[PDB]
Order: structure tokens, then C-alpha cells, then sequence
DNA sequence: GTCCAGGTTCTCCCTGTGGTGAAAACCAACTAA
């Protein structure tokens, strides 16, 4: 299934609400366009490493463990969902 | 009456350095990973477990980013983050090669 | 099916230290899946300690090396102390 | 005919995280082909002082921020709040609990 | 055996050296304090986990493999020595 | 006759990014490990391929800082590295808790 | 006594691509622990498959995925299709 | 100093989560060699 302009999904404040959280008072109009690139390099690098573990097992869905599996490849380890 | 710039900024540091709450929402965070896992494999299913995986790995990237962006941009005697900051961030981490 | 898990002996060490102290599920499952991930980095560096010196057993020497690898300072200090108490403690028994 | 009082090897060692069930994840888990009786008695000591740790500190700030049960965001806090601890998980997120207050101290209005 | 004053054998153009080659031209008179200071807590966790891998074997001395297999540990592999 | 200054900096730039020798040498990096092993053990023995398995991996290591260190002191319009840049260097990786 | 190596496995391939080459000693130990190590990541990563899918078999299709894991982008392309031929060819025979 | 804005505390009602009590299931420990 094919739903467009979703990297566009991440909208204007929700990247000045998580900047925010960072400690960050101003910021440039110029993030919008690098957020959106960094982010979508992160999830080619994370759901391309979490579909070779639901592939391998022949599941169709990728399951929790499994980008957990992912993120404890890349070095980057999540609690809390298990693995 | 008239708040001065960085008066409502500062508000909003206290406030989300405060809460849990999810930044990112989530359908316009779910359609974003059936952007991408349609190239690897088409016809995928997810549970909303490992979407919400990811809406608490992505949010815990870009935390740890800007907080490390926000460092440079102290760093060249300023207070705004600029891309030529993250685009020299990425760079003495390796998170981009 | 069964699922095992270390999410019961969380209520015999939290009621040990803060006895008036509830957990929710939620943060339940992190200090659930801190064990498991703590659990395999010392045995699997105990693992990988028995074929560095060529033996295929895993003694009790062997966790207190891969602990005071993966601990830094003064867990290291600590932990391998808390653990001499509960072995001498269990070989005078039986 | 009947046997003696099975007493387990949790209460023979005076600890509170099981030795039997961590005496078959030593031999399940393929770590290596000969594990000692002792091993999973000092391994199961070294998972419960760390448990402690940090339901230890998990139990200050749910009280300093007058709460019964702890969530996550208590863990989220006694850990990076304590430095030892902090160094152990230094990569590792824990989920839903968002970071420490932080202002670098230079942002503060003019 | 003891030695001091030898954090401090960590030369003045040996530092610019090593700057040289990260491809820095201009540097201050203050990395020189800074360098021995990044370099000796490097130094603070690697012989750390080697030790306790020589210790383990009983060995006197720490064997080639031994650092590679400190190396290993923190997730900087070096080649070429083994292991 | 008299050269300005940057032109003997960068000859040596493109000099010792051709090499492969030891810039630390031996001896005065062979004795620092000996005041960091008296600590944790005394009377230790150390292969010469072990001691030179750390000339190649703390050389490894300042190289990795430096050249991200370099970065940082481009990045606040400065071609000085100070060291209010390597532990702001170190912090964004992680290196220094 | 008996060191294995990678070594002469090493002279089979260089004298396959460039038959007029040498290759000095200090650099045989590199491509020797390239070796060693590049195992070890596709079988303990390849083990660390068995235990995910609770299986105690290490079949050709887990170095497969071990593989599409480690490699990135055009190796992981062509190190596939450079094994699945090793293996067809071998299955043939026999 | 002064006025007000957004916040913090206190209380009351409501819900969801947790801590537990009871059966089943399975593993750990004991026994004999
Ligand atoms: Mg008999």
C-alpha cells in the first residue's frame, strides 16, 4: 500500500516541540528540510535491518522484538518492549 | 502583556523537559514507515507495538541530536541551531558516512 | 503458552528495600528486560571467556570475571562482594 | 515411597532471583558446554544486587514526587541521575520517559 | 616498578603530530592538557579490562591477544595482532 | 626564504597523512603503561605485540578525536582547536561520562 | 604446537586475480584477522538467529540473513549471489 | 514597586492498573549408581 508526502507528516511544531526537549530556545526555518532528511535516514537504516529478521523467520509482520533486534544491532539499545 | 523573545521559549524547555508525553504523533508517524518498508518488502502488517518502537526510538534520536546540536550552536558563540550545526554533528559521532 | 520471566523476584528485592513501594506494569517489563540484556552480557562474556582459555566449563570464577568487565568502578566493587557472601553462604549449606 | 523437604537453592543461598531457572539458561543458551553448580548461585546474586540499585533509587523518586507505585519515568530518572549507574547504560534508551531537566545555562532570558 | 612523570612523556610535537595527521593546521597551546588527560582515561579502560583477562588465566603476563580481546570488549576492534 | 605561516603546517599535513610510522614513540609510551597496571595489579609482564597493540590503538584513538575535534574549530569560524572543543568533542559521542 | 590459519587459503585467492602479485607477512596477518573476525561476526550473528527463532540448527539460509545483516548496500548483493552458487554447485555433486 | 498571565496546589470524582489469591503446569531437587 502507498501513502505519499509522509515524510511531510512531520510537521512544523512536532520538530519544534522535540527540539525542545533537546534545550533549544531558537531555531532557524532551515530545520524543517534537514530534520526530515536525518530521520528518514535513521528509519532506512533500522526498518532495512528489521525486515531481514521477519523475512528470515518468514513471518508477515514485523514484531516488536524485532526492531529491538535491530536497534541491538546498530549499538542503540530500547527497554521496555522486551528483547 | 507583550512576552520579550525567549520568554515563552524558556516556558516551553521546563515544560516538555517535564512531561512523557508523545511528540511525534502517531498516524502521522505510522505512514512514515509505509514510506519506507514498501521498498524492502511490500505488504507488510506491523503491530502498533513495534510502530510504538519506533516512535520511542526516533523521538530518542533526535533528543539525543538536538541536545547535541544545541551544544555546537552554544559553541559559535549563538543561541540558534543552524544545519550547517547538525551536518556537523553527525560527523564526530559517525552517524553518517 | 508459558512465558517465563524475572517479573516476581522484582517483588522480593522492591519489597526489601522501599516496602510501601508499588510498580506498574510498564516499568515492570524495563527492569523485566534489564535482566535478560544484563543476564546475556555476563554470560556472554563468560561464554566467550571459556573458549579464550580453551575449557568448556563455566565455573564460578568465570561470572566474577565478566562482571568486573561489564561493571565499571564502583559497581565492580560492589557486585562481585555481593555475590562471595551468597556462594559462601550456599557451600556451607547442603 | 516419599523424599526429604525439597529445599531450593534461592533459600539455601540466601538470595531472592532464582538459581534453578538460571542454571538452565547456562546450559539453553549454548555460553558453553560445562556450567558449575556455583556459577548460577554468584550469577543470580550479581542480578540482585543490581536489581536493588535501581529500584533502591527508583523508590526515592517516586517519593520525592509523592507517588505509591513507580512508572517509568522514575527509572528514566534514578538512572542518569546516579553516575555509576548512568555509565553501565550509557548507550541504552528506556522507553517512555523522556530526559533530564537540562538548560545549558546560557538560554536564560534576557 | 614505578615511573612517574611519565604521562608527561607524551611530547609536545608528538601531540601536534598525531594533530597533523587528523588534518588540523592551527592549534592551541591548551590541547597539550587536554590530550594527556583523554589519552591516560583511554589508557584507564582498556589495561583495566586486559588485566582481568590475564589475571583470569593466572598468566604474569598480558599477551597480545589479551588487549585485542580488551579492544574487543569496548567495540574498537584492532587487526593485525590476532584474536 | 622566510615562509608564512600555514605553508610549513601544511606540508606537514600531507607528510604525515602518507606515512604509516609510530608518532608515539615506544619507550615514552611503553612506561605509561606501566603507571596505569600498578594500580589494578603490580608485577605484570607485557608482550612487546601487546604494548604495540596499544601504540596502534590509543594513536588510533587521538586521530579519531582530532580529526573530530577539527570539525568543531571550523565549525565556530576558527581554524584553532582549543580545548573547550575536544570535551565538546567527547560529549557528543558519549566518551566521557 | 598447531596455530590454524587463514594463510594459505589466502594464496588461493590472490594468485585467482592478480597471478603476479606477492604479499609481505605483516600484511597476511590482516587479511588472516579479517578473516577471524569477519567469521565470527556472520556466525554470532547467525547464532544469535538460532535463539530468536528457537531453533538449534544452523542451516545455509541463517548465514543468508547473517549476511544481509553485516555486509552493506552492493556487498550484500553480490556475497549472496556469490555463495548461492557455491552451493548449487555443491549440491549437484556429491 | 504593580498588574496580570500561566502555574501550582488542593479537592472530589472517576478509571485503570496493580497487587494478590487460586489452580495448573513444569522444572528443580533429591535418590540410587
Ligand atoms: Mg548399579
Amino acid at each position: 500500500k502507498v501513502l505519499r508526502d509522509n515524510i511531510q507528516g512531520i510537521t512544523k511544531p512536532a520538530i519544534r516541540r522535540l527540539a525542545r526537549r533537546g534545550g533549544v530556545k531558537r531555531i532557524s526555518g532551515l530545520i524543517y528540510e534537514e530534520t526530515r532528511g536525518v530521520l528518514k535516514v535513521f528509519l532506512e537504516n533500522v526498518i532495512r535491518d528489521a525486515v531481514t529478521y521477519t523475512e528470515h523467520a518468514k513471518r508477515k509482520t514485523v514484531t516488536a522484538m524485532d526492531v529491538v533486534y535491530a536497534l541491538k544491532r546498530q549499538g542503540r539499545t530500547l527497554y521496555g518492549f522486551g528483547g | 502583556h507583550r512576552y520579550r523573545p525567549g520568554t515563552v521559549a524558556l516556558r516551553e524547555i521546563r515544560r516538555y523537559q517535564k512531561s512523557t508525553e508523545l511528540l511525534i504523533r502517531k498516524l502521522p508517524f505510522q505512514r512514515l514507515v509505509r514510506e519506507i518498508a514498501q521498498d524492502f518488502k511490500t505488504d507488510l502488517r506491523f503491530q502498533s507495538a513495534a510502530i510504538g518502537a519506533l516512535q520511542e526510538a526516533s523521538e530518542a534520536y533526535l533528543v539525543g541530536l538536538f541536545e547535541d546540536t544545541n551544544l555546537c550552536a552554544i559553541h559559535a558563540k549563538r543561541v540558534t541551531i543552524m544545519p550547517k550545526d547538525i551536518q556537523l554533528a553527525r560527523r564526530i559521532r559517525g552517524e553518517r558516512a | 503458552s508459558r512465558k517465563e520471566s524475572y517479573s516476581v523476584y522484582v517483588y522480593k528485592v522492591l519489597k526489601q528495600v522501599h516496602p510501601d513501594t508499588g510498580i506498574s506494569s510498564k516499568a515492570m517489563g524495563i527492569m523485566n528486560s534489564f535482566v535478560n540484556d544484563i543476564f546475556e552480557r555476563i554470560a556472554g562474556e563468560a561464554s566467550r571467556l571459556a573458549h579464550y582459555n580453551k575449557r568448556s566449563t563455566i565455573t564460578s570464577r568465570e561470572i566474577q570475571t565478566a562482571v568486573r568487565l561489564l561493571l565499571p568502578g564502583e559497581l565492580a566493587k560492589h557486585a562481585v562482594s555481593e555475590g562471595t557472601k551468597a556462594v559462601t553462604k550456599y557451600t556451607s549449606s547442603k | 515411597k516419599a523424599r526429604a523437604k525439597a529445599k531450593t537453592r534461592s533459600s539455601r543461598a540466601g538470595l531472592q532471583f532464582p538459581v534453578g531457572r538460571v542454571h538452565r539458561l547456562l546450559r539453553k543458551g549454548n555460553y558453553a558446554e560445562r556450567v558449575g553448580a556455583g556459577a548460577p548461585v554468584y550469577l543470580a546474586a550479581v542480578l540482585e544486587y543490581l536489581t536493588a540499585e535501581i529500584l533502591e533509587l527508583a523508590g526515592n523518586a517516586a517519593r520525592d514526587n509523592k507517588k505509591t507505585r513507580i512508572i517509568p519515568r522514575h527509572l528514566q530518572l534514578a538512572i542518569r541521575n546516579d553516575e555509576e549507574l548512568n555509565k553501565l547504560l550509557g548507550k541504552v534508551t528506556i522507553a517512555q520517559g523522556g530526559v533530564l531537566p537540562n538548560i545549558q545555562a546560557v538560554l536564560l532570558p534576557k
